[PDB]
RNA sequence: AGGGUGUGGCUCGAAAGAAGUGAACCCUUCCGAAGGAAAGGGGCGCAAGCCCUUAGUACGAGGAAGGGCGAUCGGGGUCACG
RNA sequence: AGUGCCCGCAGCCUAGUUUCUAGGCGAGGGGCAGGGUCUGUCAGGGCCUGAAGCCACUGAUGUGAGGCUAGAAACCGGGCG
RNA sequence: AGGCAGCUCGCGGGGUAGAGUGACAGAUCGGGGGCUCCAGGCGCCUGGGGCUUCCGGUCUAACUCCGAACCCACGAGCGCCGAAGAAGGGGGGAGUGGGUCACUCGGCGUAAGGUUGGGUGGCAAAAGGGGAACAACCCAGACCUGGGUUAAGGCCCCAAAGUCCCGGCUAAGUGCCAACGAAAAGGCGUCUCCAGCCUUAGACAGCGGGAAGGUGGGCCCAGCAGCAGCCAUCCUCUAAGGAGUGCGUAACAGCUCACCCGCCGAGGCUGGAGGCCCUAAAGAUUGGUCGGGGCUCAAGCCGGGCGCCGAGACCCAGGAGGGGGUCUACUGAGAUCCUCUGGUAGGGGGGCGCUGUGAUGGGGUAGAAGGUGGGUCGUGAGAUCCACUGGACCCGUCACA
RNA sequence: UGGGGCGGCACUCCCGCGAAAAGAUAACACGGGAGCCCAAAGGUCGGCUCAGGCGGUACAGAACGCCGCCGUAGAGCGCAAGGGCAAAAGCCGGCCUGACGUGACCCUUCCAAGUACGGGGUCACGACGCGAAAGCGGGGCCUAGCGAACGCUCGUGCCCCCACACGUGGGGGCCGGGCAUGACAGAAAAGUUACCCCGGGGAUAACAGGGUCGUCGCGGGCGAGAGCUCACAUCGACCCCGCGGUUUGCUACAUCGAUGUCGGCUCUUCCCACCCUGGAGGUGCAGCUGCCUCCAAGGGUAGGGCUGCCCGCCCGUUAAAGGGGAG
RNA sequence: UGCCCACCCGGUCAUAGUGAGCGGGUAACACCCGGACUCGUUUCGAACCCGGAAGUUAAGCCGCUCACGUCAGAGGGGCCGUGGGAUCCGAGAGGGCCCGCAGCCUCUCUGAGCUGGGAUGG
């Protein structure tokens, strides 16, 4: 199913699970890479623009893209740390009944048109709320620049960045 | 959906006690005080009382004493166009201003 | 913050809010282009502010007064048994002043207490004379100082 | 396409409507609602204009008087164009 | 069973009418009453009781009769093929 | 004789927005310390398992230690209506129970001129002006005629008024669109603005040279003679140079890279954001646009500004009608004052016509009736009249059916 | 009832959420419950204080018991949830039956603004029970656990039974209780009609417009990976952002006193996301054959077999035998 | 005198709490003495009940100090809303702006028991 179709808010957030039965697990399972505890220089962060809700999908994908990058440029355990702020406690619901019953003349249509679970994602209720970010020394921000640039690609909403 | 309506439905915090005044009644002072009859009054639900405890849809609003019978006490407010008298027992009820 | 104040309606009475509609009757502004004088106070001021968008108000000046009051007409008069009568001289006022004001004998001497509905005039020139929406806070609608005194002079 | 509407053109107009005890049409004088000028003068603003004056004056919707003219107007039908 | 308290309109009277809720009288009316009745063992509770309806015309609406007008498949009786 | 659709003050109620999670309930990411068990390796170390503590972060419609704006109750005050037109009580008659849309705060659902809620507004039943036409968008509530001023909008022509002004930007007809019509990215294409770094102790660029050597050190390598696979590294040195950048080469060699000098005398360079514009950006319904015409130091856009046109809204003048507060009349007619003026379902007030009955100062008829056409009255409902035709019966008034 | 049927009960009552800090407030919204159970799980009085954790003691054990310390509820209170609760509503004993008769007013039901039940509260009269007492007790700590008329039956003290009275029996009335209707504000109730019929319905299904785009096709961004080295010659995984209204999903705004429904035949036209033909280029382009990009809609884009089609499979040529619209 | 100092009877219901340290008692208050009678311990005079009362400030009580808990004040920092209006910007989501209001967390510093009714003690 394709990004644009969950990136606005429609009604609250869904967060319960003892409410909530039956949640797909999601796909980031690791959050934080790199030498945490490590000596680091440079401070730069990762600032969103505008509202929304970003999928799991996309961000698994986006730290696999972001570890490649940086395991290739030095080292994996070398003076570099990943961290990825956010977590997908947010939960999408898909009436998906019109897949299966939408062909059987079964109560088709909008008839229970609740949602059902099938993906989460990582909620923003802030502007300009962070999003991952990484520490380096003085000698590596220009790669770093990139590489949360090159991450942004793949997020639905557009991306700053800055430098500290 | 249409809701149960229940005599103390949708009170989820309506009749929760802010933690500081929790156990049995403390508030002696209030009730030991006496009303006649041309008193204005406070009605402010105890939730851990259940005796006489007058339904929600008039919480916290401005009584009248009109009389007294038994141990409780009467009380009219106005509450649209219309009059109703509400009998309760003293322990709801605070004095106006 | 002076004694003096009025008011004048621009805004028609259709699609006018069930909140306002009846404050600008509560306060006879029973249509635009009307006017009438009020102790100052923050009991009034709450209608002022509840109405701004619909009317412009502040503080008068001798010269507007004085002009304000010139107006009232054959069917334009104090509350002297309805009638609205034309002003026009002291003669209304010597043969009906007695009634509630006292002391009050002289057409200057209108600067203390009350008055009635006023039917006014449109503005010269456009009530658009420098503006074009008649929307803009701080310009249009509500409280304007004492430049509500030139406002009605071009009334 | 249609009708009402303004200006006209051409047509019927015996009575039934006005009208020679004055229609229609010209002037002249007067009153005047709200509203509301301009030239000139002076000043200001880069400019676009405004400010006081000229002035609520000339003007004006409406209404009054006189005169001169002298018999059709009102009305019906159609058409031109707005 | 059909009375007894009080507020109080119009009108009246009073002097001022200063211009008049200044006060009385106060029909009507309103509120507390009371009374008759059944019921409750008392409080109570239900109902009735403060002296005016009937008749006639027109009118309106409801109800029942075809029921503003028109509109069906239906069913039944008796005949005729 | 008070009433209360608003506001203010005083005095109360609240768990929503938000915020917090070591304040419960849960969700959830990591590190540090200590304790404990296991596996491996040489009592120790490593990895893993469980426990604790400390430190950090990530969420909650069904979490709330807190918590607004806000909304509501009551009293007082203000304000308005009120004996011309009246809080409460009773009574006759209804239609109305399929709404829709716009805005705004929700839920469902991605979505929907979808549905389903809270509040407001139309519309429905609301004309008149603009938006091109239009139920709902804005202005604004049509007793009538006339005059004037104004609103929302607009002001090159169609079509009323600005080829109106200042400053700046756009080259695509981008655009000339409130309700409606293009995303991420790319653009030093252009136009303005923040940082940081070198610049007259000569900046960037540009033009020639020195641009180097023990040494091409080199390790394994025929040779890698920087640049075959790992990598160090000293002075001959000084206004200059690395044990050295990319081309390269089997290996070289070589051209360059890094640095100074010679001229050079104005800025130059790198991250940043924004406006407009280009790509992105492709549908025919049959045919080309902002309404078109047409427009490019604009008839576009942005910052502003200045002046006008524009309706039935408002002012005025004249007439009309309703409602309400004085006179005459064997029962309707006058004077004066105030005031009110869109309109279906519905209620109510009053008025003309048709045919018959009773009457009826009454009357009318061989010159009626009716028809045709046309005057005049009346808002109208209609009335009433004149020429002709017709050839024998017909109205006015009141009441009644 | 987002056509109807199937589906399910959102049809009876209750908890929270929905629901936006007054009230009320929809969903075939979400997470859940009830058609009971308790003579003690009830009333009162009295006594003790829980879950859990720490230290020491034979069996002894993390957890049977015992002695100390901490433990603000983290236990427990019958049943779902919410709330409430610590000399108690919790736990343990004593005595009891008020889970009382009769007659009341009031809250919710059922806001403002009408109303059956049910539940609940406050009473008086009378007698009880508990405790010394104040006092507390008409059920369960509070919020779900329930049924009109008519008829039947039960208890109650009388009342009435005839056009004459009286006697006996037998009947009838009250007032309250039980016997039920879950479609739960109460008819006694199985399927088909494609042989159907009738009045209607665009308040409403099917084809056909409009809206939308889950799907579909396409585009673009970014770039793990493959290509000998080299991401971008060509392929591009995970993701992201856009377009079209060609099918297909929903929408019921229009059409039910008819807009006659698939295909195909003939015939016209359009569009470009170009199949070929033209122009230009890149290429892991010796040349041919390739592969790919861009511009370009002027023209062309067949003939057969199987299948009714569409689709699909295939035959032999051709430049290929492009795809869509126009109800 | 006195008034506060504790006490009994309280109200406020943590700014009043908890924990530790120290100080105060010949009265008051407890600790503490003993149980035959009252009553009473599903053992016990533990506790309760009664009779008491030597000692004693160690408990408690009380005051003070320090910690934490906790109310406020200020400071620092964190975080951020909402009514009212527009043919305002933005396609939308969203945001600015004029009219009215705010509060929220977290660190630092500074305070932190008040009070009615009666018999002892100064």
């Amino acid at each position: 199913r394709p990004g644009r179709c969950y990136r606005k808010f429609s009604g609250p957030a869904y967060t319960r699970r003892e409410y909530i039965p039956g949640i797909p697990m999601p796909k980031i399972t690791k959050f934080v890479m790199g030498n945490v505890n490590g000596d680091y220089d440079y401070e730069l962060r990762l600032i969103t623009t505008e509202k929304g809700q970003i999928r799991h999908n996309a961000l698994e994908a986006a730290r696999v893209i972001a570890l490649k990058y940086l395991s290739k440029k030095l080292a994996s355990e070398q003076n570099f740390a990943l961290v990825v702020t956010k977590y997908p406690h947010h939960v999408i619901r898909e009436n998906k009944m019109m897949a299966f019953a939408g062909a059987d003349r079964l109560q088709d249509g909008m008839r229970l048109s609740f949602g059902k679970p099938i993906g989460t994602a990582a909620r923003l209720e802030k502007l300009g709320e962070l999003v991952m970010y990484v520490r380096v020394k003085k000698e590596h921000l220009e790669a770093a620049k990139e590489a949360l640039k090159i991450a942004s690609s793949k997020l639905p909403i557009r991306t700053k960045i800055e430098i500290s | 959906v249409a809701r149960s309506k229940g005599y103390r439905s949708k009170t989820r915090k309506l009749l929760e006690k802010k933690v500081r005044e929790k156990g049995a009644i403390p508030k002696l002072s209030l009730l030991m005080h006496d009303y006649s009859q041309g008193e204005y009054v406070v009605v402010k639900i105890n939730p851990s009382i259940h005796k006489g405890m007058p339904h929600r849809r008039y919480h916290g609003k401005v009584g009248l004493v009109v009389g007294k019978r038994g141990k409780a006490y009467e009380v009219k407010v106005n509450i649209g166009d219309k009059e109703r008298v509400l009998i309760v027992r003293p322990e709801h009820l605070i004095p106006f201003n | 913050m002076n004694e003096l104040i009025g008011v004048i309606r621009i805004r028609g009475w259709a699609a006018t809010p069930w909140y306002i509609q009846d404050t600008l009757s509560m306060l006879r502004l029973k249509n635009a282009f009307n006017a009438m004088i009020y102790p100052k106070d923050s009991s009034i001021q709450g209608m002022l502010n509840l109405v701004s968008s619909y009317v412009t108000w502040g503080e008068l000046n001798d010269e507007g007064l004085r002009l304000l009051v010139s107006k009232l007409e054959i069917s334009r008069g104090k509350k002297v048994n309805e009638e609205y009568v034309k002003d026009k001289l002291n003669v209304d006022f010597q043969s009906f002043v007695e009634s509630i004001k006292d002391g009050k004998l002289r057409l200057n001497k209108l600067d203390e207490i009350f008055s009635l509905p006023i039917r006014l005039h449109p503005p010269k020139g456009g009530f658009k004379g420098k503006v074009s929406r008649p929307f803009r806070a701080g310009g249009e609608f509500g409280y304007r100082g004492d430049k509500i005194n030139e406002l009605i002079r071009r009334m």
